This record gives structure tokens, sequence and C-alpha cells, in this order.
């Protein structure tokens, strides 16, 4: 759908008629709050409906109308800057170590500005790092 | 010009006066010898003894001058104060501690600047020891639903007989991150009943009350650290 | 981690742009909390404030919905304010900390800066150099009259400290009525210590937010 839907009640009426009740919102928090208000207006919040949303969809202003019980997946290692940074550094270190232990370790040329320094072993390097 | 006319008590530990004595309530209370004396580490002693105006500044009651220049008493008040002390500190032992003498004594100096105020500690019920406890009278007013539409919330909670110095309302909510949340609404201090309450007004909108949990003003102070969680079920009033 | 320090300037000129610097530096700033100040002023109540996001929602109240402009300073993980034409009841104890979205309460001590409406020249007049004179004569009980007498500096709501981390047994802040003349005679006092006899000196060193002066006696 397009962002900025005003006739959200028709969407809930169509979803209620169908046998499926898995309502998934992953666009933003404004549409999340809108569909939460639309579901609370018709008293169809949690009564058999599946609400699987993430932390980004509930951040800002999205839980002001949703009752307690909405399944909100918290973004693990997505916003923290205390231990997630160290975890990413360790992952990159282990990755470059395993890459150096393997083959295809040719040093690319000096990629300066104003010069064509396309790495000829790009796909091979990405396959080794994968 | 240093301090203006402030009809309040000692502002906790970091008081706005350089003449304070104790951060919390005074150790000696009504019933035994209570000493009240300010401090002055500047050029105050002019022509011998300094000119300090001693008066019982009680919140709500007009103060009456009883001892001037810390050496002679003022007419109109019976001679019941020990006007001793010289130099820097002027000790004033208060043995007749009645229901009106237990007030804050500001040593109004008349040497550097006449319109000034001294220190003094308000004598009240010492509810910060192991003898007496500060029972918080938890009373939550139910806010109406129509008032929440305009943005105002009648969620005030009474905190009668609490700790006025260390006002730290430790909320027992499931999740709350804030370094200080307490509306300063303490009334005037009194030594007769001491029924002053802090009206912590957490004004929130209608949509904010929906996601808000059970409003429970749990008081956790240094005096009485007892768990008092009054579960107030929100709803239409 | 968890850093809710309010390092905002608490002393500016009247009717001047208040660049409230709220250096949170916590978990993340990309639209996770509200980060709004509470209008706690003795005498009246407050209203439901707004909340900022990644787009920089600088609208708290309908009156100042578009007047102020909160600059998103993602370089130091903080933001500035442009509070112009502030009134008396609006200018109060600010709590620009990691306010969780939902307005549940608090679980920490009392911190935060309180900006005043006093002029910078009126408040700054020179530290009163007064030598600490121990009384050692008012031996009444556990609490006596003894402490520092430093005055004539920045307003009371500042980073009050001691002589290189002295005894802080019974320290608690309490916002009171500020003086319009600018002669803030702030002086903290402790209950148990600094009430004994001998030569124990308890000179205080109240640090300042926009000056960081800890050498005045």
């Amino acid at each position: 759908f397009d962002p900025g839907t005003k006739n959200v009640t028709a969407l809930l009426m169509e979803a209620r008629e169908l046998e499926a009740r898995v309502i998934i919102l992953s666009a933003s928090e404004d549409d999340a709050a809108t569909v939460y208000r639309a579901a609370a207006m018709l008293n169809m919040t949690g009564s058999g409906y599946v609400w699987l949303v993430g932390e980004r969809e509930i951040s800002g202003n999205a839980l002001r109308y949703a009752p307690d019980g909405i399944i909100g997946l918290q973004l693990i290692n997505g916003k923290n800057e205390s231990a997630h940074i160290s975890d990413a550094v360790g992952v990159v270190a282990q990755a470059v170590h395993e890459l150096l232990e393997k083959e295809n370790i040719t040093d690319p040329p000096r990629g300066c500005v104003g010069n064509t320094n396309i790495w000829k072993t790009g796909p091979l390097f990405k396959r080794v790092l994968m | 010009d240093i301090q203006w006319v402030l009809l309040l008590w000692v502002p906790g530990s970091t008081g706005d006066i350089v003449l304070t004595q104790s951060p919390a309530s005074l150790a000696v209370s009504l019933g035994q010898r209570a000493t009240i004396s300010c401090k002055a580490s500047q050029s105050v002693d002019y022509d011998g003894n300094s000119y300090m105006n001693w008066y019982q500044q009680k919140p709500g009651q007009p103060p009456k001058l009883l001892i001037y220049a810390a050496s002679n008493l003022e007419s109109g008040i019976p001679a019941r104060f020990s006007g001793s002390g010289s130099g820097t500190d002027f000790t004033l032992n208060i043995h007749p501690v009645e229901e009106e003498d237990a007030a804050t004594y500001y040593c109004q100096q008349g040497n550097e600047d006449p319109p000034t105020f001294g220190g003094g500690t308000k004598l009240e019920i010492k509810r910060a020891d192991a003898r007496t406890v500060a029972a918080p009278s938890v009373f939550i007013f139910p806010p109406s639903d129509e008032q929440l539409k305009s943005g105002t919330a009648s969620v005030v909670c009474l905190l009668n007989n609490f700790y006025p110095r260390e006002a730290k309302v430790q909320w027992k909510v499931d999740n709350a991150l804030q370094s200080g949340n307490s509306q300063e609404s303490v009334t005037e201090q009194d030594s007769k009943d001491s029924t002053y309450s802090l009206s912590s007004t957490l004004t929130l909108s209608k949509a904010d009350y929906e996601k808000h949990k059970v409003y429970a003003c749990e008081v956790t102070h240094q005096g009485l650290s007892s768990p008092v969680t009054k579960s107030f079920n929100r709803g239409e009033c | 981690d968890v850093q809710l320090q309010e390092s905002g300037p608490g002393l500016v000129k009247p009717s001047q742009s208040l660049s409230l610097t709220c250096t949170v530096t916590g978990y993340s700033i990309t639209s996770d909390y509200a980060w709004n100040w509470i209008r706690q002023f003795p005498g009246n109540k407050l209203e439901w404030m707004g909340y900022i996001s990644y787009s920089g929602s600088t609208g708290y109240n309908p009156s100042l919905k578009s007047r102020i402009s909160i600059t998103r300073d993602t370089s130091k993980n903080q933001f500035f304010l442009q509070l112009n034409s502030v009134t008396t009841e609006d200018t109060a104890t600010y709590y620009c900390a990691r306010l969780y979205y939902g307005f549940y309460g608090m679980d920490y001590w009392g911190q935060g800066t309180s900006v005043t409406v006093s002029s910078a020249k009126t408040t700054t007049k020179g530290p009163s150099v007064f030598p600490l004179a121990p009384s050692s004569k008012s031996t009444s009980g556990g609490t006596a009259a003894l402490g520092c007498l430093v005055k004539d500096y920045f307003p009371e709501p500042v980073t009050v400290s001691w002589n290189s981390g002295a005894l802080t047994s019974g320290v608690h802040t309490f916002p009171a009525v500020l003086q319009s003349s600018g002669l803030y005679s702030l002086s903290s006092v402790v209950t148990v210590p600094s009430s004994s006899l001998g030569t124990q000196t308890y000179i205080c060193n109240v640090n300042h937010k926009p000056s960081n002066t800890k050498v005045d006696k």
C-alpha cells in the first residue's frame, strides 16, 4: 500500500472477512498508530489477531493507543553503542583473520580520487569474505 | 541585597543561605535544649558586639523582634531567651520551647546590609531517626476523562507527613527512567501538626494515560523506607 | 550506558536564545525516547509536553509549536534549543534527560539544571574570598553552626561540589525561590561531620556549569 492511507477502516474490514488474522505493519510508527486506533475503534485488538511488529514500528508515538500485549520485537544489536560496537569489531576481526588464513589475499591498488581503481578480484574477495 | 524576603524554610542541604546550620531537621527538637545560631566570617563586629536582629520567623505568623544586637532584649516579649555569645557565633539556647517559639531565627545583621536574612533551622517533628517514622498519607485523586482531552490531568497525589528535605519519590513502575520527577508543592512548615504534602502533578494527555501503567505514588524516603504501593485502577471518573 | 547528566547552561541573559545542551550519550538517540523537559515550578502546575524524534519534532506545546527550532546535533549525540521569549512560569527546573516515552515516573535521585531569568552581569560579581574560621564553641549536639560562606557567584542550581570529594553524608538538592538581585548565597552543609572540635576544616568548593571554577575560597 501507499504511505498515508486515510481509509484504514476498509483494510481492517477486509482483513476481518478473510480467515487470516496476521496483521503485519513494518512501514513506520504513524501507520502503526493509525492501524492500532482503527483496531481499537472496532474492538478487534488481540482478539485472535496476530500483531508481530518490531522496535522501530513501536518507537516514537505508536503505543499511545495500543493496549498492553502487543508483541514488539526489540532490535538486538541494532542501536546499542556500548557492547554492539565491540561485538562488531570482534566479528570483523575474526572475518579478516579467516580471510587472511584462506587464499585470495591480493592487495588492491591505491584507491585515490580521480583514478579508476576498480578491484578486479571484487567478486572473489566478497565470496571469500562470505 | 544579599537575600530578599523569602517566607520559606531551609532549601535542603544546598540552601540559598550561607548562615544555615543543618541540612536536615535539627537534632534537638521541642522538649529539650535547642540552640540556634548563625555564622558570620566577615567584618561584622562594629563598635564591639555585632548588630544581629533575633526574631522567630514562623511560616504564616508575622515575626516579632525579641533580641537586637545579640546583647539586649526587645520589649514586648518576656525574658525567656539566653542572649549570650560574641565574636563570630552568637549562641541562643531555647529552653522555653512552646508551640510558637519553635520557629526559624534569621540573624538579621545591621552592619553590612540592613535588609538581609540570617539562617536558623525550623524545629519540626524529627521523622528521620529510628524513633519516629514519616507515614506518607497516600491519596490519589481520580482524574476525569473530559479534562484529559484538553491536556490537563488531575492525577495529583498527597504526600502528607513525608520527608521535606530529601524528597525522592521512588516510583515502583515496571519501567521509568528519569533523574528527578517531583512537583515542588510543599506548603508552609508548621510545628503543631506538620501536615504538609507534596503534590507531585504528573500532568499527561488522554493518549498518554492509556499507555501509562497503574499510577502508584510510592514514597521511599530516608525517614520511613516502607513500601506503600496504593494500586489505583485508572478509569472514567 | 546510562548517563542522564544535564550539562545545559543554567544562566543566560533575559529574553535570550537558551541553547540547552543535553549531553545524554547513552544507548541511542535515533528516535527511542522523548527527551523533553518538565515544567516543575512552585506555585502552579505543568502541561503535557511534546517529544522529539529523528526528524526533530521541536513542537512541545501548541503555543511554541513552531516558534522554537531544536537543532539535531548528531555529532555529539545531543541537541540544542532556541527557547525565545520565555515567561516566568515556563522558565523553571529543567529535566532534559532520557525521559522514557510513556511518563511512568522515576527511579533515580534528583538531578537536572534550573535556568534562571537573571542577567549574567548581575549574577557574576566576583567570588567572595572569605577565610574559613572554625567556630569550635557551639558544642550543642550532632549538628552545629559551621560551614563555608562563599557567595556572589553563579545561581544556586549548579554542580555543587566539595574540597576534592569530601564527605557527602546527607547531601540533597532542593530548588527554592531564586533572588532577582543575583546575590545567590549558596552554601551547602552536612549533618554529621563538620560539627566536631579541633582543627578539621570543611571548606566547600561549589563548581559552576559555564565556568568550572573550583579554586574560590
